[PDB]
């Protein structure tokens, strides 16, 4: 069936509400968790996820990751920017591996580190971690095809420049452009908060959906229960395929 | 005569490496990317981020394109070849044929159409020389919308002819730095004699549009513009095909990079031609002294960070040069292509380009824009190398505008 990939900022809004939300997400149909590691520069993140990083400022993520890992059976991908760790990449990956995370998604790998794609992807695979590779309409068709053969678990394809911000964009047409290039599962994300925006991608070929900002917005507007709600709704929609 | 394309071509899907996306600055107080949805007409913004290889040209836009004289002529410059005693054949796509006198009309027309279709009824933009201001004033007139042009102050004073045409089409023209925007008055506070820059004029145009709920039209740099301009390169291929010709060297001049990318990208994406020479000013050395970094297109920093060769957003052009190409950065796609070695770059100084223009005036006949004489200059140097190599090189270049409203410039260059 379709993959529902749920993003949340580590520790957001606080450690015990975060734990609450995650557990609820997993119980209500989240297939994969992507958990944000507060970066120095959230290059490709909209204002909502950037603010969510400010709120958790100071968080000690490692004991927390170990708590989550203990109970959650689903794959968990750390999400963070390579620029912040490239100088300590081996230790970073080894710590990601220590706390028993499944893999990593460096949003700026292809975009700002294309010359090191093969090297870094080997380092990650070599340590037994899934390298979830990130792409977008900014990546040329040939390269999309190439990384679709090596990305682990699924290939991520963001349809908008930055998370959260609803840039006008034809999702149906961006998916058709790439559907036959991606020899992988194809998970679509960035601004997919409306059923219409979400059903468009499913019916256009996508094997899954990735959603983050709308959950944080929900947590901030109405709270964690009301947000776990939203997961159920989204799981339902994907379940129609 | 439907050599006129059915589609616009976007090179992005065919680039050698990924094109870094526009970007909110680190720890910014407001999202630039989110602000775009107020700045740009919705459909312009959608074309800027819904990146496909081909995008149908709406039939009404094709109709308007036809009415201004598209496809532009593809001339062979046989007198010029004979003067250079070159074995190469020399062709130029003559973008000066449109009513405004330059290629800028190719993007003003669709942008204005999309704004009128969205219910906009007043557009705003900046201009330096006035080629873009004039395009936008004509395009606004076509669709019965008001236009406000923020013209770089020093150009406003030395170029009253273009002001006449903009006002003739129905535009209002202010001299940036003006005191009609917050960013304007700030710049007047610190140095009220400031002669302006494209970056400053861009920012006031954007600020002024926001303050009044107007829309802003963008004349270069962004991909949606070079997408629209790809009518230039697509016609050229078709027109060379009709001649049984195959381009070897493709030459264009580079301000922000729209006429070059409109001209060469259909050639680069499909694997036609070989050797692309972007030509720029030595007095605004984007290529020789510029820096390939994320930086703002405008000086206020109201647009997202964009990855480009740039002299810096707050660059101020030289005080006496009269040859144009004064914008401080290069389009991200063009910056990528030249950093990746796919496009060659070349800078010329004012005397060299001024001599190039006189050669062209005296051995072809069209008065070229000072901008375009940068390209002519490289065309001439290559025609001479094809000599001392004896090969039938076909040099196609893009004559991006005529110079009839730049005669004050040519007078200034009688000082060399
Ligand atoms: C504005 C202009 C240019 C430089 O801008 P580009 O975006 O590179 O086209 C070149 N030639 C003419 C005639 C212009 O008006
Ligand atoms: O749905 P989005 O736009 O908030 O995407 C969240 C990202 O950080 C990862 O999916």
């Amino acid at each position: 069936g379709k993959m529902l990939v749920v993003y949340m900022t580590l520790g957001y809004p606080n450690v015990q509400s975060f734990k609450d939300f995650i557990i609820g997400a997993v119980e209500n149909g989240a297939d994969i968790l992507e958990l944000g590691i507060p970066p120095k520069y959230a290059k490709y993140d909209g204002p909502v996820i950037r603010k969510s990083y400010d709120k958790v400022k100071g968080l000690d993520i490692w004991p927390l990751i170990e708590d989550i890992r203990k109970d959650v059976g689903v794959p968990i991908i750390a999400l963070t920017y390579l620029e912040d760790w490239v100088d300590q990449l081996e230790n970073f990956l080894n710590m990601i591996k220590d706390v028993k995370l499944d893999g990593i998604l460096f949003p700026d790998l292809l975009i700002d580190y294309i010359d090191d794609l093969d090297k870094i992807d080997g380092i990650i695979k070599n340590k037994g971690l899934k390298n979830v590779i990130f792409t977008s309409p900014s990546v040329p068709d040939l390269l999309i095809h190439k990384v679709s053969k090596i990305s682990d678990l699924f290939l991520y394809y963001g349809v908008r420049p930055t998370t959260g911000v609803p840039i006008p964009v034809s999702v149906k047409q961006l998916i058709n452009r790439v559907r036959n290039l991606v020899e992988n599962k194809l998970i679509v994300g960035f601004g997919l908060s409306s059923e219409s925006d979400l059903r468009d991608a499913l019916s256009a070929g996508a094997d899954g959906i990735a959603i983050g900002t709308v959950f944080i917005e929900e947590i901030e507007r109405n709270g964690v229960k009301s947000a776990i709600n939203l997961v159920k709704k989204f799981r339902a929609i994907l379940d129609e395929y | 005569d439907e050599i006129l394309p059915k589609y616009w071509y976007n090179i992005i899907p065919d680039l050698p490496k990924p094109l870094p996306p526009p970007r909110d600055p680190q720890g910014a107080y407001f999202s630039r990317i989110d602000l775009l949805r107020s700045i740009l007409p919705k459909e312009v913004l959608r074309q800027q981020f819904t990146i496909e290889r081909y995008i149908k040209i709406p039939e009404e836009v094709r109709d308007r394109y036809l009415s201004i004289g598209r496809p532009t002529p593809l001339f062979r410059a046989k007198r010029l070849e004979e003067y250079l005693k070159t074995p190469a054949r020399i062709y130029f796509k003559y973008e000066g044929a449109t009513p405004t006198g330059s290629h800028k009309i190719n993007t003003a027309i669709p942008q204005a159409y999309f704004a009128k279709e969205e219910g906009i009824e007043h557009v705003v933009t900046e201009t330096g020389a006035g080629q873009w201001g004039t395009a936008v004033a004509l395009a606004a007139s076509m669709y019965n919308m008001k236009s406000t042009i923020f013209m770089v102050k020093v150009s406003y004073e030395q170029k009253p002819m273009r002001r006449s045409i903009m006002q003739l089409y129905g535009a209002n023209v202010y001299a940036s730095p003006t005191n009609l925007t917050e960013y304007g008055r700030k710049i007047l506070e610190t140095n009220p004699q400031h002669p302006g820059s494209l970056g400053i004029a861009m920012s006031e145009a954007i600020e002024y549009a926001l303050k009044n709920e107007f829309r802003y039209l963008v004349g270069s740099v962004l991909d949606v513009v070079l997408l629209h301009q790809s009518v230039i390169g697509q016609e050229t291929i078709t027109q060379l095909d009709l001649l049984g010709e195959d381009a070897d060297i493709l030459i264009g001049c580079v301000g922000g990079g729209s006429n070059f990318g409109g001209f060469t990208y259909p050639f680069i994406g499909n694997k036609k031609g070989k050797r692309y020479i972007a030509v720029s000013s030595a007095e605004i050395p984007k290529f020789s002294k510029g820096e390939y970094k994320y930086d703002f297109p405008d000086s206020a920093g109201l647009l997202p960070l964009v990855k480009m060769i740039t002299l810096g957003k707050d660059y101020v052009p030289p005080p006496i040069y009269a040859g144009g190409l004064r914008y401080h950065g290069v389009a991200p796609t063009l910056s990528l292509l030249t950093k990746e070695g796919i496009v060659e770059w070349r800078e010329y100084n004012e005397r060299e380009i001024f001599e190039a223009a006189k050669i062209f005036i005296e051995n072809q006949g069209i008065v070229p824009a000072p901008e375009s004489a940068h390209a002519i200059r490289a065309v001439v140097d290559e025609a001479i190398e094809a000599r001392k190599n004896n090969e039938r090189k076909v040099i196609v270049f893009n004559l991006s505008g005529h110079g009839l409203l730049d005669l004050s410039n040519y007078e200034s260059m009688m000082k060399r």
